[PDB]
Order: C-alpha cells, then structure tokens, then sequence
C-alpha cells in the first residue's frame, strides 16, 4: 500500500512561486519514475513530467522553463518548485510512483493563481 | 380401478438357451447376396435368457398367480412368447413406474394397438380381465386395469394389432426386440408357428422392424401385461385358468455387439454371426466369410502432501488493480487451487482457456501460476487472446501464440467509474517496436514522430507516451470499465506446488491399476525400483517416451512403472 | 447537343468467320522459345463473328443511314475493324447508358484519346459530326454529338490515339479486345496493313496490351461512335458519305477457352492452339505440343403429396411458453413445411443453424422435426448450441457436439415481461451432475450442497432447485426474456414426412436424369428391377457405397438406378 | 560495516582453456545407457575461460591485494574455483549493486548457507574477515564486511553449506553454473579432488543441479566474495596472507548450444558432445552417435519513378477559402499522395485521424480522397470531431459517428484577417432543424423564430440565416480565423486511385541480395542481361515459373536473376 | 477565374435613380442566386436583395417597395433599378454570387444621396 505525501500548495497572487512534495512511504521495488499531473475542473489529466529517478527528464511544453523537479536520493522524495505562476497553469495536482508493480497516484494538492 | 393380488413370494428365478435367436434389421437398405458387418445392440448368441411362466401353480393347495416381476431394462430387451390363447397381452416401460415419472403403455386387445405415453399411477399388479360374451364368443371383452390414473399424456399410437387371435397344440412363438436409443422406441418382432418344442426353438429367423416410436423418455424398468381369463373375487380350484400356465415366455438382454448378417438373394437376413462367441467366430468375421489387453482394476490418485491455501481470493477481489501499462504480475504457489468458485460464480462476463478446458483446472496440477491484473475498456477485451493484433496486443500486453492459461475478465463500473471521469489508468498509443510476449515496457520517454530529436521536452510531432483512460458511469459499453486477470499456468517437468482439490487414494501394488502421480495419468502396473534416483530426481524417462519410473509424492519412494498391457 | 437520326429498322443480322483472330498476351512475362497453357478469356478459334457495316445503303430509294447498334458485352468483346478513312471513333460502355448509372466513354479525335467515366445521357445516335476545313485539308475537326450531359465524372484519362489517321484500296486491320475484370478494363490492341481481303484474314498476330484503366463500373452493353462525313439537314443522293460504307466492323464475345500459346525466342507469341476446337488440338494441348460425359437433360423431382401444413404458428406464436424444465417440444410430421416465412421475417435475433445451411432447408426433407419452445435470458442465448458450457448448457438443456438442426430466437419483452416481474419461469444453479443431451429433468427433490442430508426439506447447505427471474419491461437487454425455438431436423434412412414445399415433377423412364427421391438427389439412369422391398425398406444398396436400387414415393414399383456416365 | 581497500589498477586479462568443462543435467529425468541431444544455455568446449589469481602478488615492493573484479553475467556464468583454504566464500549478484536496485548474495560461513535478496549496500571491496579463535582453530571466525545496509528483503534460504571445509598439496576443484532464467535463479554444481594440474583439469565430470530459487531480479553483474587472513590495518611484508595466492578462480560464460550427452547405464552423464566445435562433432550429432546457403547482404526496394502528386497546394496552400456553407469538396484520384508533406511540416494547429493512425498514411491506398477546405473561429475547429455538437456540428457540418479520414486545421491571421474586418465568411445561427451526412445547405431563406410566417422578409420574428464574423488582427486566438481542411479517405472493395508514395532504393548488381521489384519480392544475385524484353513484359519467366529475368522499374534494363549460391 | 462586374453608382440628389449593374464571367454553373449587400462605413454587409435561378424576388424590410431587380437569361446578368432615393441609402453596394462553392463578391459601386 505505497502511500504517496502531497503537500505545498495553495492561494498564491499572479508571479509568484510554491514549492511542492511528494513522498512514498511504501514499497517501491527497485526503480521508480516519479511523476507530477495536472486537472483542472472540466478537463483531462495532463502529466506535467514523469522524470525517472535515474534520467529522462520529460518535460512538458505547457510550463516550458518555469517549473523544475528536485529528487531527494536519501528518502527518495521529489519536490516541484513551481514559479512564474498564470492562472492558466493552476489546477489540482497528483503525484504519480509508476514503480515496478503497478502506478499509484496521491490525494491531490490545489494551485490556484488569479488576481 | 386396479385389483389387488397376492404376493409374488420371490420365485427363484429359471434360465434356458436362446440358440441364435433375436437377429433383426438394424437398417431399412436393401442388401442381395451379401455379407454386411454391424455393429449394434443384438441379443448374444448362445444365452440365458430367463424364462416365466404366465400362470404358476406351485402351492400346496394348487394356487394359480400370475407371473409377472417388474424386470429391468438394459440397453433394450429381446421378448419372446410361446403361447395359443393370447394370455399375453402387452408391456409397460419407465423408470420409477408412477405418476413422478413418465411412462410407456402397450396393450392390444382384440380390435388394434393402445401406446400411450402418460404418468401413469401404474399399480403393484397391472393387468387386463378377459371376458367371452355369452352368444358370440368370436372376440373377447377385455376391461383394463392397468393404471388407476393418468396425467400429461404426450403421445397417442393406434394401428393394427401387434398380437393377432390365437383363437389345440398350436402355440405360436412371436420373438419381438424392444430398444430405446437417441429418444427413440423401436419395436421389431417376428411371428412363427411352432410345434412341439417346449423351449425356444433351434433355427433362425429375422425379425423385422415393425415402428419407430418418439417417445423421448427414460426407461429402466417394464414389466408384462397379462389377461386374466379366471376371477379375482373367487378363484376356482383347477381348470379356471388356462391350463395352469402351459404358455409362457422368455425375456434376454441386448448387448453392444458385432455381427456378421448374410443377406440372400431375396434380402432376407438367412444367416449371422457372433463376433464374440467362439474364436471360430472371431475367425469368420475377421475374414468377412462364413467359410486380448488386461484391463485395470480400479483408480488411484496420489498427490503431494499440502495443506495450504491459496490468495487467490486477494488477487480477485482486490479493491485496486494496476493500469493496462505496468500491469500487476503476482506469483502463485504452494497451494491448492479451486477454480470452481471461478468457473461457477457466473460473476465474470468473459471467460476463455487455452491450452487446457475450464473445467479440468480443478484435476491438473501446476509447477507455479501467474496472475496478471488490469483494467481495460470493452472493444479491448478483445484484445486479451493469443495470435492477436491491436494497440494493447502490440503495446501493452502480449500473450505468446503458445499460451495455455485462462483469461477471465468482469464488468467493473460501479468500482472503476467516477462522474467526472476515472483518469488513474492510462496506455501507450506510441512506442518504436511491437512488444515481445509479457515483456513489461514501462518507459515514458516522449516519442519523437518526426525527424527531430525531442530530448525529453513534448512540443510538436513530440507526445508523451501514455494517454488517460476515460471511465465514466455513464459511458457505453464500449467504453465502460472491465478488470481483467490472466492466470498462465506452467505444466513442466517439475514438482508441482499449486494443485487441484484432489484426494489423494491408498497406493495398490503389482496390479495393473489407473495412476495418476502429480498430474500424470497413465495405466499400468507398478514394481519397486531400485534405480539410482539422486535426491533431486523426480521423473524418469529411459527411452524418453514412456515414463518408466515415477517419484511418489507422499513418500519419496523410486516406483517403476511397467505396461500392464502384456 | 445531339442530333435525332431516323429509325434502324432492325437490319437481319450477317456472320463471318474468325480464323484464329483474337488471341492477346494474357500476361506480362517474358517467355522464350516456351509453350505455355493458360486457361483465361479468349475468343473461340473458327468462331462465328457478326459483321456490321458502316453505312449500309439498304433501301430501294439509297438511303444512307448508320448500323449503330447496341450490343451486348458479356464477358469481354473482340472488335475488329477493316477501314481506310477513320470513319469509326470509339465506342460507350455501361448497363442502362443514361444518367442513372455510370457510364464508360472512348473517342478518338485527331489529337488524342479521351477517356471518361462519367453519368452521361446518351442520346438514341451518338455519333462525331466531322467536316474538313477549307485549305489544309491535313486534319478533319469533329463535333461530339454522343451525350446531352455528364455527371459525377470520377475518372479522366488521355494519351497518343488508339487509332492512326488513315487519310486508295490500302484497307488497314485494326483489332482490339476489351475486358472488364475486377473493376479493371483491359485494352489491347494490334493493327495490321491489310491487301485486298474483305473479311477477316487469315493468319496469327497477338495483340499485345494497351492500357489497363482502373474504372470500377459494372459494363453490359456497349456501342460504336462513327464519323459522320455527310450532313444530316441535307442528306445528298449519293456519295456524300463514305463510298456507301466500304468500311466495316465485326464483333465477337470471349469465352472462357484453354489455349496452348507459342513463344518464340524473341518473346512473341507466334502461334495457339484452342484445345477445345478438334480433338487433335485437345491431343495436342494433352501432350503440351504442336506436333464419356453423358448429361442429363432434365430434372425429375418426387415428393410425397401431403397437403398438411406445419404447425410453425402454435409453436412460434404461441400465447403461452413452459419453463426452462418442462419440455413441451412439438413434433412436426405428415406436413409441409415453410421455412422462408420464419427465415424471411427477421424478426428473430437468432439464426444459427449447424449441419444445413438455412437457405436451403426449403429443398431437404426429413423424418421428423422437433420444436423446443421456451423463454431464457438475453446472455444465456449464445449458451443454445452445441459444445457449449454454461447454467444452461450443463444444467437445463445439453446439445450434443454432432447437432443437425436450427436454434431461432426473438425477442419478447412486450409479450412475457410485467410490470410486477413475472416469476413463472424458473431455473436450476444446482444439480448433482450435468446431463446427457436432450435429457430432462423435472425433479423437485432439494440438493445437499453440505455433507447432511436435506431429506426434503430446505435449510443450512439446503436449497430448492427452483429459482425465479424477474422478468420486467424496463430490465436491460442481458435480462429481458426471449422466445426461443429449437427445431431438430431428422435425416435418417428413413421415409420423410415434413417435406419442405417443393413441386413433384412426371416421371422419365430409361433416361438418364438429375433425381430427386424423397430426398435423396444425384445423376443417372433408372431402369425397371425385378428387386422386391420388403414393406419397411425404402433404399437398396447392393455394394454399401451407392444407391442402386429405390422405391417410387408416389407408385410402388421399385426402380433401381444406373450411373449415367458411359 | 565495510572497510576500503586500494585500487585494483585494471590488471591485465588473462586466459585459459576449459577442456570440456561445465557439463551440467539440463531436464530432471532418468535416462539410462541412451544418447540425448540438448539445446540450452552451455559453456562450448575447449573455449577461453578468464581466470584471476584471489591474492595477486605484482608491484616491486610486493603488495598483497585482492583481484574481484565486477565481471559480467552474460546468460549464465560458469564459476570454477582451484583451492586449498576456503579463501572464496560466496557471490553478489544484481546490476547496479547498489539499493536502486535488487541484489541477490549467497555466502557459506564455516555452518551454513545464507542467501539473501536484498537492495545491500555493496563497498567497492565487500570480502570476510577470518580469524581463527586462539585454542581450538578448528573453525574459523568471519566478520561480514559486503554491505552497509540490509532493507527490504524479499527472500531467506539456509542450508548445508556450498563449499565443504578445505582445513598441503591437495587442491581441489569447485564447479558453479548459475542461470538466471524465468524468474529462477539455478545453480548446479560439483566437487573434485585435484592433483598437480595447475589450470583447469582434462576429463569430464557432471554438474549435478543444487538450488532453483524463485527470484525476479536481474543480474546482469556479478563479483566474487573473498575471505582476508591478513589484516588490512597492518598489511605484513609477506606470508601475513595465503602464500601469495596460488590458489585461483576462472570464469567462463555459457551460450546457446547444442550437446550430445551420453548417460550411462547407472544414470550419469559419462560423455558430451559439442555440435558446433569441430566437423567431426556435427557428423556425431547428425548421426546421433559418438562413433549451407549464402546469406543475402540487404535488401533491395525498387519502384518506378513517381510522377503524379496530389494538388494538396491547390488545397492547403490556396489564396481563398470558401464560406461554412459552401465547403470546397474537391475529389481527389488517380494520383500519388504524399502525407509526410502535411505531417512533418507541423504548421498545422490541429492534426486528428479517426479510424487510421496517422504514421501508416502513406502505406495505406486509397480509393478517393475528399477535401473540404474552409475558415473558421478557433473554438469551433476544435469542434471538429466526430460524435458533437455545437453550432456548427450542428448546423454547418454533418460529421459520421464513425468517420475514416483526418481533421486538419492552422491558424489563418496574416491571411484572412483585415483591419477592418473580414466579413465575407457568413456563420449561421439559426436552422429549422439538424443536418444528415454531407449536407451543404446554402438556402438563404429567412428563418421563422415566431408564430408568424416571413414570406422572404425579416421583421419580428425573422431574421437573415446568415451572420458575419469579425476577423480582426487584433483578435483573441478564440476569436482568431483557422484555415481548416478536412481529408476523408475511402476505403472500399474497389482499386485505390490515391495512394502513398512508394521509396526505393539503390542498385546493387552482382550481389546477392533480397530484391523488391515492383512487388516481386526474392532473393538472388543480379546482373545484365542481353535478353530481349517486349515494351510490355515486365519480368520474365522460365521453362517452369521460377522467373529468372526482370526489369528493373526505373531503367528499363533488364537484369536478370541467378539464385544465390547454395 | 469568376468575375462580377460593378456599375451604375455615383451622386444623385434626392429623389432620384439610378441602374446599376452585376455581370458574372466564369465558371458560374447553372444553379446562381445573385444578390445586392449593402455596407455603410461603420456599419457590417447588409442583405439588400436576393434573387436565384427561380426567379423569385427576396427584399429586405429596409428597402419596402424602392429597390427593384431585374435578371437577364441570355447574358445571365441582374440590374438593380434604384428609386425613390433616400439619404440613409448612401452605402457602398456589393454583389453576391451564391453558385455551389467559393461564393465570389465585386468590386464595389459608390452610392451617394444627400441635398
Ligand atoms: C525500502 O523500504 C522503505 C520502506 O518501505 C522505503 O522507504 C525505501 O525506499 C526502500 N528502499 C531502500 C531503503 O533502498
Ligand atoms: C469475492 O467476493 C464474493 C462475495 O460475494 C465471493 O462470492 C467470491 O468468491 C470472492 N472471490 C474470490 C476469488 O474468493
Ligand atoms: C505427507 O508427505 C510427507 C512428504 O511427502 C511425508 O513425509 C509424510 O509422512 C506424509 N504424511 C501423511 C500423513 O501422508
Ligand atoms: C406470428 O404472427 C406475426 C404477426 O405479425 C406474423 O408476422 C408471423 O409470420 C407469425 N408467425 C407464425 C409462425 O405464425
Ligand atoms: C397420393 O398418395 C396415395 C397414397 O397411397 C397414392 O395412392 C396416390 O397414387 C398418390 N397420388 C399420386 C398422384 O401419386
Ligand atoms: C505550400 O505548402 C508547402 C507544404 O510543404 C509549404 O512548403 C508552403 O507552406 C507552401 N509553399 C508555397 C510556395 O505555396
Ligand atoms: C526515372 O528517373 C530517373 C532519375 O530521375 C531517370 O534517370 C530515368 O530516366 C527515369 N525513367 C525514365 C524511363 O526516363
């Protein structure tokens, strides 16, 4: 049961910055790839970037150079810090473990942005 | 309304010798001169048939009782009748011979053919009373009192008489052959002056068919309808009854057999030959002219001693599975599997096993088994099957075109759906090559449709590889959700650890027997064997086709396995 | 625009003679010094060919009026035309030759070819006014009278003309062959000088192909453009057409021949032989170098005369159907039976028929049929049909694997469903052990599902085999109720009684003929035999393998039957 | 805890010969005095093994220190040991050694086994402290010193220890194989006494299979576990450890391979053989006893020159697009269709395919392609799609629920849009009802929104069908004009008219080489050829099929085709 | 290359009339409907007229009883008869050629009423 720690949202006025986490307490078999969703009401899940532990950046175009990922080796957490916010970018957040069983997901963190 | 009579008292029962008698016409095909070999249910050459009598005296005081037993019926019934005053007067057939069950009636009285068939509240001792009037004495009024009622009646055949007027050493003796196969009622017979043979006489003849009935009923039972010439309130001292039962008749078995016909010039059946009978015989009809393996003795099962369960109610009802991509793949072992509440449950909308029959998984024993679990949406299930082509059979998820295993998928919309749509799943509509068969890819680097590199940043002709999956409760069947496990089950050279519900039997040895040892099943005797088995050894194969030496699961003993067959 | 051109008056047909003209490259291999055998379309060698001219000048008076008729185009024409002044353009195929359907159109103007497929409206005359223009005189300007409009032109198509200006006895051949297969036409071509021969000559040149248009149209009919030279508001008394329709053209149909083709060292083909023409160009084609049949005419069909008609309508349209454990199954004989009304009323969601196709049960007859009528679920349809498992198919109703028969199945919620839910039909979950095929069981007795007995009565582990569906109008397609009929159809050796509505034919005596006996169809002769049936035999089969010997349904004289091939 | 040693310095490889060495039992059957031949993962024989000394003595001073290389595991290991005193005690398994990732370690203390699997912690330089107590040295002490951590174990096993106690000439030789094949990690092994033989020995000796552990890790890498006499606090200046290390370990890697093993009339396997060593040992094998086609290079793909292109500029690149009533339907046939244009280009906003995937456009043929092309407001070409409403889904365009064929939108500001606004694109509101397929209604008749006819002239109630948009540079991409082209393929059982531009390669000749001649695929060898092809005739043929010429598509020479050498 | 030529505008005092003129070239298959719209700066295209190949007059409320037209089947050309001129009628007119497809305008007539 891989638990996954959300936390580091909120209200924020037109460019300012936040900074995101997301923690697996369970399992985790051997790699991971840490990823980070986006959903805003009314629409689909939009991944904003599925970094591996190891490699492979995968970034999205929607924020392209605003937003960037840190991976936390000892407790194996990842951080978005998210700056230059619009209110374009805000939605709900998910975390995503796709491990080596099966894919995960977290209870979501709120960004909104507006002024 | 039905007459009680006195007990039967259990006669002991009478045998004689049925010298070549009860051929008759197993097809309607005109043959000339020819010698045709059948193989179908004939009455043996050469048997004891048992006989009765229709009236008994055998009291001290001279009691006269009619002889009529409720005889079984296996597999039809040669009947035949030596009698001259037609005291013989039809049959009734069924299983349980009440109104719980369907039956059959035949009676012919002086005019034509009663057959019914109805539940019929038959009673202990059914019968017809005969009555001459008092001028004409020609015909004989006949009252039955065969059933006392009858109910959900299906069938309704009149015709000529079978039995025709026997109305003073002029017995006849009329041979019919009653069968039931494939829903259906056969009815041959054959009729013939005799002359002073008290028994069945020696010769043959052949017994045509006389009418095909559709009855489509069961029957294990028939017993013989007879007239009563006496009276039931008072009976006479002597001479009452007819002749203290001069006539008679026998009654024989049919039997799955092979004969020999010769048809004549004419087309009649002159001549036949029991395959069986003699080795003359077997000679004749291996030759088509007119001019041995033992057998084992019962079953034994014998299995590894387990005493554990299996997960598989975890792997089933698991309140999460994982997506179409990443799919779940949980091992399992060390167990006994029951496949029944899977098979039977009725729960699950698709249900396919290839390489092995769902309803043997509960036999076979299995070295592991693997459980794959996901969710998919209907057009895709589809999709779950070997040889087959398709986004998750080249992307996601392949089955090899060798795969033996079951695939079982249900209906989750009530577990998987949420209004605004379900987006935890998703798949990959992109990848560079096909997948190799349960080959995992779990990659999510971005693909590069066009001729520029991506290096990991989404732009145009750039997509990322995996797409959400869209479960809504209100979606189309099409597009609603259904999870789905695959069960590969590997049956190789190994000890086998997930199992079936199987009870393993006591071992019989030096006898040829039916073994079935860790899922092998085979018939042969069995020897001790002093074969250099080394403590990992489980099998043995000296000349790789026939498993000559086995392991015992129970207790790690070499047996060594010989044909029985000698 | 078009131009009305008097009345044809439907001139006598005249035929000449085709000497080993028509014969195309079927291929587009290189073959050197090799004979090669290909069975394709080809014209027949010595064939009659119908011969046209021009202008024919028939009439007492000199009327000059063009032969422009429409001709057939049944698989592939051979058109060859023997001219010296360009007097034919091209020719229009299609089916109705009018806007309602497309339509195929070649000329051949001085320049170019045009080639169109469009919905053209053809007028009676098509035709290409040509006039010289008044100082060169070196070409000829055309004005296209062929159709008033086109539509929905789907193909356009123009290269070097398939025919050369022929602008004086130097008569040139020009022969092309048109086919349309797989919605491909195929042209080929070849043109010869030709001296002083007013038919076709003799001799062998291939045409070799020319074009291969993918058109896609459907081609019956087809005609031939000519050129008018003359004018039609003032036709003049005498040579102002054309020398009175020197020119001509002959038309021949390909058949489907075996020709035996001769490619020489270069890779032409130089000579054929029609292997179908002699019986030593069918030596030659047998030996692959250059150096018993009897048919019957007619049909005779008998059938019983039955008037009955089949009880289909208290079967299928019966008020009332029993539960999925009483069989209330029908039997249907001594009647004719009309399958197109149940098979052509499309109203039953089910048609699955195993042994007999179910077009062609309105030909075959039969022992006997067997209507099973009942009510079952939606989802549990696909479990009526044999080799099957399921509640059904292992526990209410079993269909053998070797089924001969039709299952049909319709719906019924207007007709079985209330609002209340109709608990009439029940249904078995439980049973000891599965059935025999067409078993059935109607027994109430409550199963032991623990290790104590029930002795009757419900409980703990106990249960009634009985349980009830709720039938309801507003339940979904899986759980709505359909009626379903299982009509098993009998064909044994064996007299037919519901004989499908066929019409007996008289009787043809020492003939040979196509037969149809109660059944049974096939090809021969029947002679009168001396052979007696006895009164159940209905076949004759002296060496097991062929029927040689019948009896007439319709009188009872046995004729037996002589293979027709000599 | 670890301790850090110095530096390897990469000593140079060094090899030897393994004389018929790692022989192991691949199935666990008994076969006796019977030959079985075996594909499966063995060491071929007489091949080079690398072996490393487990104390190295090599720089001038005289450093002791430890050769463990991290050495590949490349489809099973073959791990050979030469010993005296117990120096090796076990393995590590895994692919990163490190706790990204699984790890599997096996070592044998002076009791038992222990196997772990577990994500260690491995140091560069894990190894055993072994001392000896100071009264008994019988047993010899060992402080683990391979791992910094231990977490997340998944598997336990202990058992009889691996290698036996070796507590002075009279090595002994020690045999692994370790396979790590469908989630089973197997190991077999042997032990011998050696005598005098430095490398390893000449004979034969069987690996009889020891443990088949179910584990899922990878591995891929492996290093050897060593036991340190010595201190490395305090390294002596010699014989502080064992003698300088005459003792040694060799490994070698097993391939794919074909044996000839002879087991014995006790059940060993006494001899093999290797197929694929020598002529002779493929002789054996093919005698199943102990007493060729030239490969292609590449592949050749030649298709004739492409000629006709699609006027996809007439449509994508044209100066006008027409209103959202009158859309430009253009048919599009009988010409090459290239998608990569369109595709790779990227200038297009919106690119959606329904029923084809939008990479197999240009393999895919088609019968005809319709293009309709047109401008429209940002929102609405996202509308564009099947299965939607909306104004225009609604009232403009009739889109199929099902609908093969692709949506194609750009942005149109600089082209469409004025400053004062372009008007002349006409939108509609207001319809009397839904359209059917394909419908271009372009009816102006005025719409009756009342109960009140308009007769043709607005008012009350009555407005015009058509409004105008205001196309402005200045607007939002909402409000922003599209250029949007949607291309609908047909495919339909008739010959495809559009098709995708087929790619060939160069010319290789006298080469042998798999060819595609204008589908004529095969493979052979090319060269010029003097034959004498027709203008038709594209390849030709021999005596018997097999053709021997072809043309090449783009130059008309003929090349003909001799099989490649065999 | 469809072309609809402009003509019979200019400055009228009140009160007056003009004819002015819509000839099409080109394509223009059988099945036209040609039409007058009127644009005044400020103001979007106003249907003045329309009339197709029935011969049908469609006029708008604006115009009741003013604006005439007339078709011409042998040139297939249409003349806007101009009457009882009034000063809110002073815009630039525009045909319209409905046809099947790629609906084609003119260049223009300037229209000018004023005292
Ligand atoms: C081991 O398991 C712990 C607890 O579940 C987890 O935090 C860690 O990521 C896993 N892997 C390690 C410690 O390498
Ligand atoms: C899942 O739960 C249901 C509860 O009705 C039960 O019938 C079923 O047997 C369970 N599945 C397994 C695999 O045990
Ligand atoms: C069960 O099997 C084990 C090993 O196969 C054996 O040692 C034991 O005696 C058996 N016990 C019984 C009760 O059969
Ligand atoms: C049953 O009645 C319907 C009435 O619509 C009719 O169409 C159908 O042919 C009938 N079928 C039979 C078998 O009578
Ligand atoms: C009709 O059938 C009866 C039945 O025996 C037969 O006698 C009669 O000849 C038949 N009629 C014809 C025309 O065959
Ligand atoms: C035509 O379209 C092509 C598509 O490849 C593109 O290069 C360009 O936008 C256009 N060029 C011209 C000259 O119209
Ligand atoms: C086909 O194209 C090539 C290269 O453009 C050219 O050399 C060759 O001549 C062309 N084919 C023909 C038949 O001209």
């Amino acid at each position: 049961q891989v638990q996954l720690q959300e936390s580091g949202g909120g209200l924020v006025q037109a460019g300012g910055s936040l900074r995101l986490s997301c923690a697996a307490s369970g399992s985790i078999f051997s790699p991971n790839t840490m990823g980070w969703f986006r959903q805003a009401l009314g629409k689909q899940r939009e991944m904003v970037a599925v970094i591996s532990s190891i490699a492979s950046t995968q970034y999205a175009n929607f924020v392209k150079g605003r937003f960037t990922i840190t991976r936390d080796n000892t407790k194996n957490t990842v951080h978005l810090q998210m700056n230059s916010l619009i209110p374009e970018d805000t939605a709900v957040y998910y975390c995503y473990a796709v491990d080596k069983s099966q894919d995960y997901w977290g209870q979501g963190t709120q960004v909104t942005v507006s002024s | 309304q039905c007459v009680n009579l006195t007990t039967r008292t259990q006669l002991p029962p009478a045998y004689t010798n049925s010298f070549t008698r009860g051929v008759y016409y197993p097809d309607k095909v005109f043959r000339s001169s020819v010698l045709h070999s059948t193989q179908d249910l004939f009455l043996p050459f050469f048997s004891n048939v048992t006989w009765f009598h229709a009236i008994h005296v055998s009291g001290t005081n001279g009691t006269k009782r009619f002889d009529n037993p409720v005889l079984p019926f296996n597999d039809g019934v040669y009947f035949a009748s030596t009698e001259k005053s037609n005291i013989i007067r039809g049959w009734i057939f069924g299983t349980t011979l009440d109104s719980k069950t369907q039956s059959l009636l035949i009676v012919n009285n002086a005019t034509n053919v009663v057959i019914k068939v109805c539940e019929f509240q038959f009673c202990n001792d059914p019968f017809l009373g005969v009555y001459y009037h008092k001028n004409n004495k020609s015909w004989m009024e006949s009252e039955f009192r065969v059933y006392s009622s009858a109910n959900n009646c299906t069938f309704e055949y009149v015709s000529q008489p079978f039995l025709m007027d026997l109305e003073g050493n002029f017995k006849n003796l009329r041979e019919f052959v009653f069968k039931n196969i494939d829903g259906y009622f056969k009815i041959y017979s054959k009729h013939t002056p005799i002359n002073l043979v008290r028994d069945l006489p020696q010769g043959f003849s052949a017994l045509e068919p006389l009418v095909d009935l559709p009855i489509g009923i069961n029957i294990t039972r028939f017993q013989t309808l007879l007239a009563l010439h006496r009276s039931y309130l008072t009976p006479g001292d002597s001479s009452s009854g007819w002749t203290a039962g001069a006539a008679a008749y026998y009654v024989g078995y049919l039997q799955p057999r092979t004969f020999l016909l010769k048809y004549n010039e004419n087309g009649t059946i002159t001549d036949a030959v029991d395959c069986a009978l003699d080795p003359l015989s077997e000679t004749k009809c291996t030759l088509k002219s007119f001019t041995f393996r033992v057998q084992p003795t019962e079953s034994i099962v014998r299995f590894p001693n387990i005493t554990n369960l299996c997960p598989f109610g975890e792997v089933f009802n698991a309140t999460r599975f994982a997506s179409v991509y990443a799919w779940n793949r949980k091992r399992i072992s060390n167990c006994v599997a029951d496949y029944s509440v899977l098979y039977n449950s009725a729960s699950f909308s698709t249900f396919k096993c290839y390489g092995v029959s769902p309803t043997k998984l509960n036999d076979l024993c299995f070295t592991n088994v693997y459980a794959d679990s996901f969710v998919i949406r209907g057009d895709e299930v589809r999709q779950i099957a070997p040889g087959q082509t398709g986004k998750i059979a080249d992307y996601n998820y392949k089955l090899p075109d060798d795969f033996t295993g079951c695939v079982i998928a249900w209906n989750s919309n009530n577990l998987d759906s949420k209004v605004g749509g379900n987006y935890n799943y998703l798949y990959r509509l992109f990848r560079k090559s096909n997948l190799k068969p349960f080959e995992r890819d779990i990659s999510t680097e971005i693909y590069q449709a066009g001729s520029t590199p991506c290096n990991g940043v989404e732009g145009f002709n750039c997509y990322f590889p995996l797409q959400s999956y869209g479960f809504q409760p209100t979606n189309g069947v099409g597009y609603q959700p259904y999870r789905v496990v695959v069960l590969s089950f590997e049956l190789l050279h190994a000890p086998a650890t997930v199992c079936g519900p199987k009870k393993s039997t006591n071992l019989v040895k030096n006898k040829c027997v039916n073994f079935n040892f860790n899922g092998l099943t085979g018939t042969g005797v069995l020897t001790e064997s002093n074969k250099k088995f080394l403590p990992f050894q489980q099998f043995g194969r000296d000349i790789a086709d026939t498993t000559d030496a086995v392991r015992d699961p129970q207790t790690l003993e070499i047996l060594d396995i010989t044909p029985c067959s000698f």
